[PDB]
């Protein structure tokens, strides 16, 4: 009954222009066992039309999915990741960094 | 393509 | 070497329902193939272009392959229970995974019938395809079972034949998309962290297969120690990408090179800021 923590890294498709279309991702990876809880923020408020890829797994059968959403990002807008999983000690929230 | 038979453990 | 790979997912949810069976299938790095029990009339989906052109008969097959192994792993999930001696209350996680690697003859290189019991390998068909390792005393159990009913030769018999004209077929299909690398589009960027230091980031994007080497070198000594470098991530369009990124010095920013690797790349890139 092994457990492991998720890996996560919240960016973008394409480099970030201001004004453009692009999509905001955000990929755990390296978690078990498979029940996550992935939310992309929009300034601390919950982006609802939010798809995911399907649960896939690596060699070592650690868990990985791709949250993602159509954004347009401004200089304003602050964009974030929020991630819980039974390894995490409290919700663990990434955020968005256009130079990462 | 998958595998033709069902696996029981 | 090209492969084919399966990956099944069968995770209990007590009191929550029947437990849900998902698996995903590759060729490479690209999906080509999804089932989903918890979605409204759970069917095979294509999710490459390659394999939706195969026939109504070929995808209902399929459906049916994978309704019926949804059934058989709610089965071996209360059956692992049970050798485990776990409660009826705890959420468990069955995970298989199987496929073949082509090799350069057109012919198998490697076979591979693997599964984990929550997250820890439970029993494996061995690299002979002739025999099984049994990670514990409870897969000592199932393989018992596999010896007695000649398991083995269904599997060697599949991975074999089967899986590598399959493979063959799909990678002549899809021949323009995976059988064509797609080399990273790598650009240095500079982003000072004090008057005095600077962080480099080497990136690579928009490439295909996933496999990749990025690293920095400083007057030609290599910087493992001192660089951050991030999982290989998905793009969500197929391609993959990579950064390494290296604190330098304010004005010994030429002192630094990034060296890229890739299947798609004639010559590894050398890149200064």
């Amino acid at each position: 009954m092994i457990q492991r923590t998720p890996k996560i890294q919240v960016y973008s498709r394409h480099p970030a222009e201001n004004g453009k279309s692009n999509f905001l991702n955000c990929y755990v990876s390296g978690f078990h066992p498979s029940d996550i809880e992935v939310d992309l923020l929009k300034n601390g408020e919950r982006i609802e039309k939010v798809e995911h890829s399907d649960l896939s797994f690596s060699k070592d059968w650690s868990f990985y999915l791709l949250y993602y959403t159509e954004f347009t990002p401004t200089e304003k807008d602050e964009y974030a990741c929020r991630v819980n999983h039974v390894t995490l000690s409290q919700p663990k929230i990434v955020k968005w960094d256009r130079d990462m | 393509a998958r595998f033709n038979d069902l696996r029981f453990v | 070497s090209h492969s084919m790979r399966y990956f099944d997912t069968a995770v209990s949810r007590p009191g929550r329902g029947e437990p849900r069976f998902i698996s995903v299938g590759y060729v490479d790095d690209t999906q080509f193939v999804r089932f989903d029990s918890d979605a409204a009339s759970p069917r095979g989906e294509p999710r490459a272009p390659w394999v939706e052109q195969e026939g109504p008969e070929y995808w209902d097959r399929e459906t049916q392959k994978y309704k019926r192994q949804a059934q058989a792993d709610r089965v071996n999930l209360r059956k692992l229970r049970g050798y485990y001696n776990q409660s009826e209350d705890g959420s468990h996680t069955l995970q298989w995974m199987y496929g073949c690697d082509l090799g350069p003859d057109g012919r198998l290189l490697r076979g591979y019938d693997q599964s984990a019991y929550d997250g820890k390998d439970y029993i494996a068909l061995n690299e002979d395809l002739r025999s099984w390792t049994a990670a514990d005393t409870a897969a000592q159990i199932t393989q018992r079972k596999w010896e007695a009913a000649r398991e083995a030769e269904q599997w060697r018999a599949y991975l074999e034949g089967t899986c590598v004209e399959w493979l063959r077929r799909y990678l002549e299909n899809g021949k323009e998309t995976l059988q064509r690398a797609e080399h990273p589009k790598t650009h240095v960027t500079h982003h000072p962290v004090s008057d005095h230091e600077a962080t480099l980031r080497c990136w690579a994007l928009g490439f295909y297969p996933a496999e990749i080497t990025l690293t920095w070198q400083r007057d030609g000594e290599d910087q493992t120690q001192d660089t951050e470098l991030v999982e290989t991530r998905p793009a969500g369009d197929g391609t993959f990408q990579k950064w390494a990124a290296v604190v330098v010095p304010s004005g010994e920013e030429q002192r630094y090179t990034c060296h890229v690797q890739h299947e798609g790349l004639p010559e590894p890139l050398t890149l200064r800021w």
